[PDB]
């Protein structure tokens, strides 16, 4: 089908080439054989940021009329951003259909789409009240919340 | 399939190509991408998607494919 196609070429694309320190994997079905609408995901944390150190889970959901439609980018945990909903979805405009998606998006622009987003918020569009409000209000305390959740997630 | 290509990729942009043999214990590779970038072995760690790679891990068992990146990290060395 067109969604498979497609899912077994990024696969394969990115295993051969992909940004250092992400990782992207398909989960498995009952036989062994893999489940291309579902992938466990981590993004790390850009260097010289607060993010920096954190590797964040995230998994990629991708419905049937894939790539017509943008996968849903989901944090589990829930993250601690702005832009990030109390549900662990992530807010971006590339990732909603009558926004910014185009259906040419590789997994790799996705992920590296989030992990800018990381550092740089749009507070035009926020997500979650939490880390929206203490963004505004005191960005002091939200960099301690960021670098605290950063340290949290680091590889050990 | 006797042999695999492989890259080696680092976060300061470095690629560096192998082939080696698929049943061939993975400390070889690692003791060759030292000597190539001239450092010593506990100073680097290596990942395949995403975990660590032993010394006595194979490409077979790992289920690489041709042109596989392998991660390179710096250790805590320390
Ligand atoms: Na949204």
């Amino acid at each position: 089908g067109i969604a498979l196609s497609r899912l077994a070429q990024e696969r394969k694309a990115w295993r051969k080439d992909h940004p250092f320190g992400f990782v992207a994997v398909p989960t498995k079905n009952p036989d062994g054989t893999m489940n291309l609408m579902n992938w466990e995901c981590a993004i790390p944390g850009k260097k010289g940021t607060p993010w920096e150190g954190g590797l964040f889970k995230l998994r990629m959901l991708f419905k049937d009329d894939y790539p017509s439609s943008p996968p849903k980018c989901k944090f589990e945990p829930p993250l601690f951003h702005p832009n990030v909903y109390p549900s662990g979805t992530v807010s971006l405009s590339i990732l909603e259909e009558d926004k910014d998606w185009r259906p040419a998006i590789t997994i790799k622009q996705i992920l590296l789409g989030i992990q800018e987003l990381l550092n740089e918020p749009n507070i035009q569009d926020p997500a979650q009240a939490e880390a929206y409000t203490i963004y505004c209000q005191n960005r002091v305390e939200y960099e301690k919340r960021v670098r605290a959740q950063a340290k949290k997630f680091a590889p050990s | 399939m006797e042999y695999i290509k492989l890259k080696v990729i680092g976060q300061d942009s470095s690629e560096i190509h192998f082939k080696v043999k698929m049943t061939t214990h993975l400390k070889k590779l690692k003791e060759s991408y030292c000597q190539r970038q001239g450092v010593p072995m506990n100073s680097l760690r290596f990942l395949f998607e995403g975990q660590r790679i032993a010394d006595n891990h194979t490409p077979k068992e790992l289920g690489m494919e041709e042109e596989d990146v392998i991660e390179v990290y710096q250790e805590q060395t320390g």
